[PDB]
DNA sequence: GGGGTTTTGGGG
DNA sequence: GGGTTTTGGG
DNA sequence: GGGGTTTTGGGG
């Protein structure tokens, strides 16, 4: 059974194609997470891996009211409750965003959380990325690989087996390699972007608006 | 510039010191904060080695070096155990009872390396010779001097390492963790096992599979930048692992940014008994292979032993490349991992055609034998790491009417609408190469522009 | 000039 | 020092 | 004091 509830979350969106309703309602309770970092990047972890909770400009907003004196950008090392958030799936660039992989971001949208002050938290295993746990890379590879054979399946056709006599007796035959190259799909650029899952989407505030809105 | 072993150096002097020793162990330099990196290592020497053996069971005695730095360049990076330090203005003390040599590299004091072995390391992997046998393989600041009277001191260290890691375990018993054991751990703990085998994850990940004296089979992410020397069946010893008590599917060892993976010098006692002792391991794979979903990755071939020496190339340099590359041009023999993402022709039956070795042309078998010559005209839509993001497929043949690759399936050419028992196998293997997590290392030739698999054997 | 360091103001 | 950075190899 | 560098005798 997995103790992360992270990685179970994340685990169960990627496995049922970025779907948060098909995923077990069961996990959808509130949670309650220690906070690594705050800024220049809030990260907050299950006791095992540390991931950064999206905040609606609802969340930051409603947290400002019955939290005046509370300054977001400041809660590291204190511990936070979501109890109203929805996980989503979105397609990014991972070679800027380290909390995702294989341009693949699953995000925790809170739209709700409360200040745990002062509450001393239990002593667990140091946080990591969970976008950097070999269980959960390989999870997403099996979500891209999945869309790949579909995608590939979808588009190649006719089995145009290259012609046995361009192989065979082949001495004074010279070919170019890139000759072997097949497009999966019909994305765009040079990127495979043929997924199945509708990425979601929601305005989502930066950790940055955050900072000045508290601390210009 | 006197240098003093390692048992004679003072503890009450409290002054600048040095000397030479054989690095058993160290940490990979890490950042503490925003302005220091450190570097921790065992050192011994002829006066510094073993313990009290009669109830220590041979047990190794050594001492403690800490670097200080305020930059990660300043700092020894030990990827091999049994090489050799110099280390220039140390200042020893006793910490909890053992002799601990500190150096602030951040102001006065220095190190070098040298290599116990004919090449470093790094010069391995480059296939570098060494400038010299009295040529340091990296140190500290922008120059080093080895002064004639020091010549000896490194020729008879080196002398004395081999005999030592041939006489001894250097790495004993009471230095690392069994990993059928390493879930009863605390904390952090310390492994010796060998590289079954090294899995591309990522474009900058390794996946180690590692399997030690106790049959225990862990894996771990190995960064390729970190760790460029991690080979299979080697040995190594991973300073500092944790259980990742979060993995499921497979038994993972965490490491941190201060871990590091030690290989062994050639005259390893230790390395060349573990290296015959602890055989390789399909358990987890034939195991995986009956469920859905693998998390776990399977090398479902295995090329011939002649090749087994050849360095792999990847399908980004294999497709985009070999004609452009200087270097990829000269060869026409490669070896390459990758995964299969489709098979062609879709119909099973159609994999083995009837060749008529004149026409060059071959057609289906789905009626009689008079075709001609059965050859399996097989076409892999692949992908791999280095083209994991895009939106291609890159093909493969097993096209064996010349030869080669003529086994790759263990399975002798035949009318597959006619013989059940060999067609009901290829449709077996055609679920395994399509599986997720399933991958082929295989040996291919490149002719006319294609490349096709030969030397290459299922091992499933 | 500025570190580290202890020389705590002055060598080369 | 048997340890935890951002460079998010460190 | 002593590097390394240039400040070339003096800060902290
Ligand atoms: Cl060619
Ligand atoms: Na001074
Ligand atoms: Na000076
Ligand atoms: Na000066």
């Amino acid at each position: 059974q997995q103790q992360s509830a992270f990685k179970q979350l994340y685990t169960e969106l990627f496995n049922n194609e970025g779907d948060f309703s098909k995923v077990s309602s069961n996990l959808k309770k509130p949670l309650k997470c220690y906070v690594k970092e705050s800024y220049p990047h809030f990260l907050v972890t299950d006791g095992y891996f540390f991931v950064a909770p999206y905040f609606t400009k609802e969340a930051v907003n409603e947290f400002h009211a019955k939290f005046p004196n509370v300054n977001i950008v400041d809660l590291t090392d204190k511990v936070i409750v979501i109890n109203n958030w929805s996980l989503e799936l979105r397609r990014v660039n991972s070679a800027e965003v380290f909390t995702s992989y294989a341009n693949l971001e699953a995000r925790l949208i809170v739209h709700s959380f409360k200040p745990n002050l002062q509450e001393r938290l239990n002593p667990t295993r140091y946080p990591v990325n969970l976008f950097r746990d070999d269980e959960f890379k390989t999870t997403i590879q099996h979500f891209r690989h999945t869309a790949l054979q579909a995608a590939i399946n979808k588009t190649v056709k006719g089995d145009n087996l290259v012609d046995i006599s361009k192989v065979a007796d082949a001495a004074g035959k010279k070919g170019k390699v890139d000759a072997g190259i097949v497009k999966a799909s019909a994305s765009k650029g040079d990127e495979f972007s043929d997924f199945s899952f509708k990425e979601g989407n929601t305005a989502t505030l930066k950790i940055a608006d955050i900072f000045v809105q508290e601390k210009g | 510039y006197e240098y003093v072993e390692l048992a004679k150096a003072s503890l009450t002097s409290a002054q600048p010191q040095h000397f030479y020793a054989v690095v058993i162990d160290a940490t990979f330099p890490y950042k503490t904060n925003q302005e220091r990196y450190i570097c921790s290592l065992k050192i011994v020497d002829p006066t510094l080695y073993l313990k009290q053996q009669k109830g220590a069971g041979d047990a190794s005695d050594y001492a403690t070096l800490v670097l200080y730095a305020k930059r990660f360049e300043d700092l020894p990076i030990i990827h091999r155990a049994g090489d050799i330090i110099r280390v220039h203005r140390a200042t020893l003390r006793l910490y909890n009872g053992q002799r601990q040599f500190n150096a602030n590299v951040f102001y006065s004091s220095s190190w070098a390396l040298f290599s116990t072995d004919k090449r470093s390391v790094t010069q391995e992997i480059n296939n570098q010779d060494a400038v010299s046998d009295t040529t340091p393989f990296s140190f500290s600041s922008k120059h080093a001097t080895i002064e004639k009277n020091e010549i000896s001191i490194l020729q008879n260290l080196r002398k004395w390492a081999n005999q030592y890691f041939s006489s001894y375990s250097v790495i004993s018993s009471d230095m690392y963790t069994a990993l059928n054991k390493a879930q009863a751990q605390k904390g952090d703990f310390d492994v010796v096992a060998k590289i079954l085998q090294v899995h591309e994850l990522d474009e900058y990940t390794n996946e180690l599979k590692l399997k030690d004296a106790s049959g225990q089979v862990f894996y771990t992410l190995s960064l390729k930048l970190k760790f460029p020397h991690v080979r299979t069946g080697e040995v190594v010893r991973i300073r500092s692992a944790t259980y990742d008590e979060t993995s499921t599917q497979k038994k993972v060892l965490i490491l941190s940014h201060y871990s590091n993976i030690i290989t062994f010098i050639q005259s390893s006692k230790l390395a060349k008994e573990l290296r015959a002792k602890i055989q390789d391991d399909h358990s987890v794979e034939v195991a995986s292979l009956k469920k859905n979903v693998s998390l776990n990755a399977v090398v479902l071939t295995e090329v011939d032993k002649k090749h087994a020496a050849l360095p792999s190339t990847s399908l980004q340099d294999l497709f985009h490349h070999a004609d452009s590359d200087k270097e990829l041009q000269a060869q026409d023999t490669f070896r390459t991992q990758f995964y299969v993402t489709k098979i062609e022709p879709s119909d099973v039956k159609e994999w083995v055609k009837g060749y008529d070795r004149k026409t060059k042309k071959s057609s289906s078998l789905k009626g009689a034998s008079g075709k001609g010559d059965n050859i399996f005209q097989v076409q892999f839509l692949v992908k791999d790491a280095s083209t994991q993001l895009n939106n291609n497929t890159y093909r493969v043949l097993l096209y064996t009417q010349d030869g080669l690759g003529a086994n790759f399936f263990n399975v002798k050419a035949d009318n597959l609408h006619k013989n059940a028992d060999a067609r009901k196998k290829l449709e077996d293997s055609a679920e395994l190469l399509t599986k997720f997590n399933s991958y082929v290392d295989a040996v291919v030739e490149r002719r006319n522009g294609f490349y096709l698999i030969k030397d290459t054997k299922l091992i499933y």
